[PDB]
C-alpha cells in the first residue's frame, strides 16, 4: 500500500491522509506514537472503535482509501499506518504517514558534512556523515551524489529526533571504500526539506 | 485485556529466535479473534508475521497463516489451556532485528465464508526489542572530525562500530554546555551501533586552545579521549 | 449461535459415479419398455 511520506497541519484544521492498493473494504488505520506501541484508530473503513474521538473518520473511494482527522491537537502527533486484507487471508501494511502537530515556527534545515578523517582511511575505511538539524517538520529525506551521478549504495538514514530547542535533527551515514573516495573528487549530499533542498559538498 | 511479551532481547545470528506472549483478561480458546505477531524494524514500517487459531472446520484441525517470505524460517504455536502464544524463528539474521509485538487479529473470524478472514489488529502489546548480532560486546572506534562558517564553525567526534548501547560523550569533561549537541545511535547492516556529536565554537579560539571529547562505554569497558586538529 | 461457515446444508454426489450407474440402470428399464425409447428423468412432482 502506498502511503504519503509526510503530513502537517495547524491545531483546529482538518487533515486527510490517503492510501491506495485497497480493492476491498477491510482497510484499517493505526496510530503509533514514537517510543510506544501502535493503536488501532479505525476499522472496516468508516467504523470507529471504543474510546476513539468522532473526529477520526475512514473513507474509501474506488481503489483509494482515506483517513480524516479534524480538530488537530498535540496528542495527534504520531505515525499513521494503513492496512487491509488482500486475497484469501494475507494482510499488508503501507509505509505509513507521519503527521506532526508541533508548535511554530517553521525553519530551513542546516547541513554540516564531514569527509573521512586521515586516521580512518588508514583503517581502510571511508565514511561520510551528513548532519541535519533545526528543521520543521520533523521528516526529511536525504540523498547522496558522487560527482554528478547519485549514490545508491552505503546509505544509512535514521528517523529524526527532537532537540532541547524543540527543533528536529537527523544524521545520515554513508560508508564506502577508500578507493572510490580518492577516485571521485567531490561528494555531494542532498537534503530535501518540504520540496526545497539543501546541498553540501566535500573534496580531498 | 493485556498482552505481555517475554523472551531473549539479544540473540546471535543464524540461531533460533523464540518469543512467548502472555495474555491476560481473555482466553485463547475464544473463536472471536486470531492470535499472532507483528514485527516493526527500527525506524521502519509495520510487517505482518503470521497468526493461527484452533477453531477449525470439518476438513481441518485448525488454521495457520504464514507470511510468504518468512514462512520457511518461522513456526507458530498456540497453547490453549495455558493461554500462551509462541513464535519460533529458525536461522535468524541481523536483518530480522525488530521490535516484536504480540498481536490480536480481528476481522471475519467469528462468522466467515469458506476460510476465515482476519484483517486488522484490534489489540496490541507493549512489545520488546530483539537485536540479532553475529559478534560480541565491542568497543567503539574513535576518530576525530576536523572542521573548516559564519564566524563560528562546528567540529565533532566520530563514534564508529560498537555494541551494545549506550555511549556518553562529553566535551572537555562537561566544560561546555551552551552550543553542545549529540546525535542518536544508528544500526549498521552488520548489526552494530554508531553515532556522533557536534559543537560550535568561535574561530578565534583555534590555536593553542584545543578541544577534546570524552568517550565512555561501560559494557566494552571503553574510555577514550582524542584531541581534534584541522 | 452458529460459529463458522455461513452456509446451507449440502449434499455431494460424484458426477462420474452417478452417471455410470444411470447408464446401466437405464438399459435395464429397456428390457421392459422396449429396446428403443426415450427415457427422461425429472425431480419430484409435488406433495408433502
Ligand atoms: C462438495 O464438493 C465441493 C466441490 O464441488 C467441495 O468443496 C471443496 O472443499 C474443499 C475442502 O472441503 C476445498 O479445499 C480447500 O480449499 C482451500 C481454499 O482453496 C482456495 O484457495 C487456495 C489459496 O489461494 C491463495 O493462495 C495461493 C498460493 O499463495 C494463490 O495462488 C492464490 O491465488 C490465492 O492467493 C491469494 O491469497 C493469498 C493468501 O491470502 C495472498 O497471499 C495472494 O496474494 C492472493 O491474494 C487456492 O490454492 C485454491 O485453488 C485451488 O482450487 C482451484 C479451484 O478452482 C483450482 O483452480 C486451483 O488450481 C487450485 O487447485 C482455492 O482457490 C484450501 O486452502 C485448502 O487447503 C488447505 O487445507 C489443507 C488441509 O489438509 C492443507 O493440507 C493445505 O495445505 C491448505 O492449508 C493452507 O491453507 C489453510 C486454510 O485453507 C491454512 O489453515 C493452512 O495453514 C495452510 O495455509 C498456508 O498456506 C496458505 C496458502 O495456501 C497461506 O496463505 C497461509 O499463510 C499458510 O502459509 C483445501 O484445499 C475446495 O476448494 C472446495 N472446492 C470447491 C469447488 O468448493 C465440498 O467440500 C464438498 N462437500 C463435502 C461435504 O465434502
Ligand atoms: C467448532 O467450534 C468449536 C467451538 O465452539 C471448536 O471447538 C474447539 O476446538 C479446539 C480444537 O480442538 C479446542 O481446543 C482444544 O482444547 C483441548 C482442551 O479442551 C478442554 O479445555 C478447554 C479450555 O478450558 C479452559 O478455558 C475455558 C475458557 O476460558 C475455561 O472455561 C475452563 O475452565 C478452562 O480454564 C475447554 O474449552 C474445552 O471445552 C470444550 O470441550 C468440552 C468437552 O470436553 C465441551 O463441553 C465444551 O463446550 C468445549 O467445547 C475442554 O474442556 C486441548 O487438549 C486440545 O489440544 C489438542 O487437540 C488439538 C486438536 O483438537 C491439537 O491441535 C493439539 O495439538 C492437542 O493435541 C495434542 O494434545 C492432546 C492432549 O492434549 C493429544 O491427545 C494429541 O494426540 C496431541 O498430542 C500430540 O501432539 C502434541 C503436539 O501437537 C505433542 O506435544 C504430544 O506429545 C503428542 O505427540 C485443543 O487445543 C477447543 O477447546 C474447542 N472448544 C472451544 C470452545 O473452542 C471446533 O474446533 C470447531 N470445529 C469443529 C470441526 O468442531
Ligand atoms: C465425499 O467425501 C469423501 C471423503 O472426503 C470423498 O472420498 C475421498 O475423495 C478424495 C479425493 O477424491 C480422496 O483423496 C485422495 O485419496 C488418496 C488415497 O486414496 C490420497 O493419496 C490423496 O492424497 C493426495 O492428494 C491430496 C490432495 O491433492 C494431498 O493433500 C495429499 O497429500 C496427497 O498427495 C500425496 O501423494 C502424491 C502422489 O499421489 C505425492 O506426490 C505427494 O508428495 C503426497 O504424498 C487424496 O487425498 C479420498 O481417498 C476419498 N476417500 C475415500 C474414503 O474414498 C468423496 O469423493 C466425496 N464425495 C463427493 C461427491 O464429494
Ligand atoms: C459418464 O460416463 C462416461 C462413460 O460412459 C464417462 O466417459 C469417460 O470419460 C473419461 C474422460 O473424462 C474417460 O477416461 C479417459 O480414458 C482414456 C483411456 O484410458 C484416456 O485416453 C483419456 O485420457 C481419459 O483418461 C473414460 O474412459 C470414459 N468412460 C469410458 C467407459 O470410456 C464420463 O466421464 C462420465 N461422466 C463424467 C462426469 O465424465
Ligand atoms: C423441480 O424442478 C422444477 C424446475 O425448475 C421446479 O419448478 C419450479 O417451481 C417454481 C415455483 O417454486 C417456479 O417458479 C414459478 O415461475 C413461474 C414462471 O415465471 C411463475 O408463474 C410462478 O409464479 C413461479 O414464480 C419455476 O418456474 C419452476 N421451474 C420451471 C422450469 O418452470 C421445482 O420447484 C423443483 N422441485 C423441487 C421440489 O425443488
Ligand atoms: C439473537 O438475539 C439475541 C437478543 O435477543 C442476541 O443476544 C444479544 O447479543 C448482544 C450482542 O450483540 C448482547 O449485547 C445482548 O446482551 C444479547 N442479549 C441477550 C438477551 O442475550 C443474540 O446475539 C442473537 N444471536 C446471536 C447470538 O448472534
Amino acid at each position: 500500500l502506498t502511503q504519503p511520506p509526510s503530513a502537517s497541519g495547524s491545531p483546529g484544521q482538518s487533515i486527510t491522509i490517503s492510501c491506495t492498493g485497497t480493492s476491498n473494504n477491510f482497510v484499517s488505520w493505526y496510530q503509533q506514537h514514537a517510543g510506544k506501541a501502535p493503536k488501532l484508530v479505525i476499522y472496516d473503513v468508516n467504523k470507529r472503535p471504543s474510546g476513539v474521538p468522532d473526529r477520526f473518520s475512514g473513507s474509501k473511494s474506488g481503489n483509494t482509501a482515506s483517513l480524516t482527522v479534524s480538530g488537530l491537537q498535540t496528542d495527534d502527533e504520531a505515525v499513521y499506518y494503513c492496512g487491509s486484507l488482500v486475497g484469501n487471508w494475507d494482510v499488508i501494511f503501507g509505509g505509513g504517514t507521519k503527521l506532526t502537530v508541533l508548535g511554530q515556527p517553521k525553519a530551513a534545515p542546516s547541513v554540516t558534512l564531514f569527509p573521512p578523517s586521515s586516521e580512518e582511511l588508514q583503517a581502510n575505511k571511508a565514511t561520510l556523515v551528513c548532519l541535519i538539524s533545526d528543521f520543521y517538520p520533523g521528516a526529511v529525506t536525504v540523498a547522496w551524489k558522487a560527482d554528478s551521478s547519485p549514490v545508491k549504495a552505503g546509505v544509512e538514514t535514521t528517523t529524526p529526533s527532537k532537540q532541547s530547542n524543540n527543533k528536529y535533527a537527523a544524521s545520515s551515514y554513508l560508508s564506502l571504500t577508500p578507493e572510490q573516495w580518492k577516485s571521485h573528487r567531490s561528494y555531494s549530499c542532498q537534503v530535501t526539506h518540504e520540496g526545497s533542498t539543501v546541498e553540501k559538498t566535500v573534496a580531498p | 485485556p493485556q498482552l505481555q511479551e517475554s523472551g531473549p532481547t539479544l540473540v546471535e545470528a543464524s540461531e533460533t529466535l523464540s518469543l512467548t506472549c502472555a495474555v491476560s483478561g481473555d482466553s485463547t480458546a475464544a473463536c472471536n479473534s486470531f492470535w499472532g505477531w507483528v514485527r516493526q524494524p527500527p525506524g521502519k514500517g509495520l510487517e505482518w508475521v503470521g497468526s493461527l487459531s484452533h477453531c477449525a472446520s470439518y476438513w481441518n484441525r485448525g488454521w495457520t497463516y504464514h507470511n510468504p517470505s518468512l514462512k520457511s524460517r518461522l513456526t507458530l504455536a498456540l497453547d490453549t489451556p495455558k493461554n500462551l502464544v509462541f513464535l519460533k524463528l529458525n536461522s535468524v539474521t541481523a536483518a530480522d532485528t525488530a521490535t516484536y509485538y504480540c498481536a490480536r487479529f480481528g476481522g471475519e473470524v467469528l462468522r466467515y465464508t469458506d476460510w476465515p478472514k482476519p484483517a486488522w489488529v484490534d489489540l496490541w502489546g507493549r512489545g520488546t526489542l530483539v537485536t540479532v548480532s553475529s559478534a560480541s560486546t565491542k568497543g567503539p572506534s574513535v576518530f576525530p572530525l576536523a572542521p573548516s562558517s559564519g564566524g563560528t564553525a562546528a567540529l565533532g567526534c566520530l563514534v564508529k562500530d560498537y555494541f551494545p548501547e549506550p555511549v556518553t560523550v562529553s566535551w572537555n569533561s562537561g566544560a561546555l554546555t551552551s552550543g553542545v549537541h549529540t546525535f542518536p545511535a544508528v544500526l549498521q547492516s552488520s548489526g552494530l551501533y554508531s553515532l556522533s556529536s557536534v559543537v560550535t565554537v568561535p574561530s578565534s579560539s583555534l590555536g593553542t586552545q584545543t578541544y577534546i571529547c570524552n568517550v565512555n562505554h561501560k559494557p566494552s569497558n571503553t574510555k577514550v579521549d582524542k584531541r581534534v586538529e584541522p | 449461535d452458529i460459529i463458522g461457515d455461513i452456509r446451507q446444508a449440502h449434499c455431494n454426489v460424484s458426477k462420474a459415479t452417478w452417471n455410470e450407474t444411470l447408464g446401466k440402470v437405464v438399459k435395464q428399464l429397456r428390457k421392459h419398455f422396449g429396446n428403443n425409447t426415450i427415457i427422461r428423468f425429472a425431480n419430484s412432482s409435488g406433495g408433502d
